[PDB]
């Protein structure tokens, strides 16, 4: 009522703060509303679509040739082919995906990701091929041997032409993580028929993913 | 989560632009125009640019200082023209006196003025990237005047905030990697730059 | 087969709704795209451009088909992507001439495929409605799309919805002996037209 | 009640704007309404 | 719509005079008096001439401030005078302390002060056009005064805003194609001229 | 009793630190920053370790004034920055002006300025003892500028006031005996000093 006395926190103007303004046109009408067909409401929902991996980031290789992971005929049975890392918010594969560039404008994350591969050769190809993933505070394996003994997943191309897995469960913020492909059986391959073929990454996120904090990018333009 | 909204993304004051009325010197004028945008600033584009149909309402704050951080007791006038009128020309035209030109007043040592626009356009909604055949959403003008009969010699600085409320997006598009050359135009360079980072080799890590 | 709606809903509102086959293009070892403007595509062609040319306000939807024919001596891989409200940029006049933004109905070579002439990544072009087509696993691919417009009832001769985009993303190659050209083909057949 | 505290938009005056003003002249009543035949409400009736 | 309204039409601040109270040079006087008026200005005339018969209520504002627009803490007062009284003619006349010229008392550092005003008339309506046998619909007056014993030296610039409300008019007339010439009068010039611009042939068109 | 709570024990505003900006002689810059803390000061050290985990909020408040108790009307600026971020280098550098930097406006001659920020932390509570293997548990910063163009050549002081709500502390641990030497760590001096006061004999008393 009349006999009020103000307190501490009068006449400041605080940046992240919500109240009532008067308007400046009273009386005009906006025009109404009709039903644009797509509608995106939750910016998390936008990291479970699966976009392509940059795993070829070597200098000399330009143009929208570091994109494929070369394969061919006459390497041994037993070698590493490739290898990358898993960090999304870190700098180099995981820079070109909408999982790593939402993640650059908060600071906690976790939970589980995706990763899918696609093989692209001649139809009469056949071969074998091993995956591993070795998990957080370990060392890279140097044989095949020793990747074998950890989480891994056989694939023939020859009778497939995709195959997945999938991380556990990582959770970093602001030491994390190693896969590794290795050769397992040579690549067969019939007369007049190419000998090479090229392989896509093709990473994506889980269902169980959350963003904790919000912060300004550092990537800029 | 909550954090991870759309309405959480884009809910949050910033500034949008300086402004100083000048009456020293070799420039003596008491008026000052201003073309209200949203896309002034590199960071704001590119993250207004993650969808392509957006509808929303804005809120405004005014904060005024002289040059030493000293606030004597000036009065001062702001004006707000919508789309589709003419804009004052002179320190005391004709146009400082329209009724339909909402203006309102306050002085130099006082609560920062706030004020609230309502969602002008003819459309259903704003449009980023138009593929059909100076901002393109024309939205109005802020005119600043200081109400005084002859010059006065000192210079005024004038900040501005814009909040925005009720957001709604509808088609998303992926973000930028080029280095932003020009205003109302995607135009870039010819050194194009890779999105990622260099590597040794595809066998070899830290 | 693996038909594709976009954002998952129809248009839903003889002569002219019939399939309109188009030019036939050549992939070669060296390729980098073809792109095609689709409120324009049929502006000259058919019943369809003589009352799209006349009439002041159009609306429609679309269903497209891309086919192939290789044999299983053959290898590659393409993508076909639909963007709405393809707007093309042009490197350093700030000022892309006419013939890149309205091109006829056999569209316009990619110049830089891997900003995607816009500065676009191409690698995040999958959050559209996008398909694959992969050479030993199948030759087809069809999609749906509907009519997105801010303001309903727009222009026909002066305005452009969305654009259609293929991409070779693994480079063609085979061995000595065989055709040196896969052709694709692309046809139209409009949905729920009005004027 | 007693504890508030102030908010931005304090002692400012806005053209658009509509609130309440003490009346002048308390108890003073005026001329009493009488029925005149024409009465245009709408403006936009008067482009038909 | 509601836009298209009568209510909407005449609902609207908006500048109707200013006044300047001198004292200082050859002229030293601490009061000056205003005759209220509605149709000071050629835009709120052809406006308000749409009609014949309308009845409303106003609310008045003062905004007031020196030549530098600058605020000091000088004290002011603001009398109203209702129509058939006797108005001040002098610095400290006796008319100022009068119990039945309701006056107000504010600081020149202050919100602007702001009063209402009944619907002041012996009819049932105001007339613009009277075609029986100093505005025509007397109201009153506004007289101003500086408190103070001796001069000041100091001069003061007076703007006043008039708002309208409860608005209610009866019948129509066309609009004005004229030049206006004379207050409270219809006269106009002797070269009439034509209401639309011309064309160099009635088949002709650009 | 209710006097005999943890509730009440914590339950206090009182000084943290005092800051100065300085733009005057020697030193001329308009900005200075202070990380935030808990156990600046002895008495409340010895205070925050009889329990080991603990919960609560914070609120913080801001007294600023010249060298000689007079109060102007210039303008100042509060910014908190969450940590994991970069802080201001500058008078005028680029981060004064981003949308996540909570930062909040008001003038020297005004009430206080009185803000409450949350519970920070990635665990389940804060650790005053962490047995596993510059404020410990980071909070965050404070940034204060005055907003200006040039220098001004007057200092400012500022102190600050925290008051703790809803605290919730697990497991006690005795006291200290031994005098402080270094802050984050325990180490203690080489001449131990006994706990108790001394007596002649156990046989006597006063």
């Amino acid at each position: 009522g009349f006999p009020t006395e103000l307190k501490p926190g009068t006449n400041q103007f605080l940046t992240t703060d919500d109240g009532t303004s008067p308007p400046i046109l009273p009386g005009f009408e906006p025009t109404p509303l009709i039903h644009i067909p797509g509608e995106f409401t939750s910016l998390l929902d936008l990291c479970q679509i699966e976009t392509i991996l940059e795993v070829n980031n070597t200098t000399s290789t330009t143009g929208v040739s570091r994109l494929l992971i070369p394969v061919r005929a006459q390497n041994n049975v037993d070698q590493l082919c490739a290898s990358f890392q898993v960090d999304p918010g870190r700098n180099g594969p995981w820079q070109s995906t909408m999982v790593g560039q939402i993640c650059r404008y908060y600071t906690q994350w976790s939970g589980s990701l995706k990763v899918t591969f696609m093989f692209t050769g001649s139809f009469m190809a056949t071969g074998k091929m091993l995956i591993a993933y070795t998990p957080p505070g370990s060392a890279q394996p140097a044989t095949r041997e020793a990747a074998m003994l950890g989480t891994h997943i056989v694939w023939d191309f020859g009778l497939q032409s995709s195959v997945t897995l999938v991380i556990p469960w990582i959770s970093n913020t602001h030491a994390t993580g190693i896969v590794t492909i290795w050769y397992q059986t040579n690549f067969v391959v019939p007369p007049d028929t190419p000998t090479e073929a090229n392989i896509i990454a093709l990473g994506a996120a889980q269902k169980n993913f959350t963003l904790k904090l919000c912060k300004d990018t550092d990537e800029i333009q | 989560v909550n954090e991870a909204s759309v309405e959480h993304f884009y809910s949050r004051a910033g500034l949008v632009g300086v402004v100083e009325v000048k009456d020293s010197g070799t420039s003596l004028d008491g008026y000052t125009v201003w073309p209200i945008d949203v896309m002034g600033f590199v960071q704001q584009r590119r993250k207004l640019e993650l969808s392509t149909y957006m509808r929303f309402d804005a809120e405004f704050t005014f904060v005024s200082n002289l040059n030493d951080s000293t606030t004597p007791g000036m009065l001062l006038q702001y004006m707000y023209v919508p789309p589709g009128a003419p804009k004052p020309d002179s320190r005391k035209s004709y146009q400082w006196q329209t009724a339909t030109n909402p203006s309102v007043f306050a002085k130099l040592s006082d609560p920062p003025p706030q004020v609230s626009v309502p969602f002008m356009s003819p459309a259903t909604a704003y449009q980023w990237f138009y593929d059909g055949y100076c901002p393109n959403n024309m939205m109005g003008h802020f005119a600043i005047r200081t109400v005084s009969e002859s010059t006065t010699g000192k210079n005024v600085h004038v900040r501005v905030y814009m909040r925005i409320k009720h957001v709604r997006a509808w088609v998303p598009r992926p973000l930028r990697s080029q280095a932003y050359m020009v205003k109302n135009y995607p135009t870039y360079s010819q050194t194009i730059t890779n999105t990622a980072t260099d590597r040794a080799s595809i066998t070899t890590t830290d | 087969a693996n038909i594709v709606l976009s954002y998952g809903e129809w248009p839903e509102y003889v002569s002219v709704n019939r399939f309109y086959t188009l030019s036939t293009k050549s992939w070669k070892t060296e390729s980098t795209g073809w792109y095609w403007k689709f409120p324009d595509v049929l502006n000259d062609t058919g019943v369809f451009g003589q009352n799209a040319q006349f009439h002041y306000l159009y609306r429609s939807g679309f269903c497209m088909h891309v086919q192939c024919n290789a044999s299983k001596f053959h290898q590659g891989a393409l993508l076909v992507a639909a963007i709405p409200e393809f707007v093309v940029a042009a490197s350093s006049g700030l000022y892309p001439d006419f013939a890149h933004t309205n091109p006829g109905k056999n569209g316009q070579e990619f110049r830089d495929p891997y900003v995607l002439d816009a500065g676009i990544p191409l690698s995040q072009a999958l959050v559209f409605p996008h398909q694959w087509i992969n050479l030993r696993t199948n030759n087809c691919a069809t999609i749906i799309m509907p009519y997105v417009n801010a303001l309903p009832f727009d222009s026909a001769l002066n305005h452009s919805n969305f654009g259609l985009v293929v991409i070779p993303i693994s480079p063609l190659k085979y061995c000595n002996g065989a055709t040196t050209e896969v052709p694709i083909t692309l046809t139209i057949a409009p949905l729920n037209s009005e004027f």
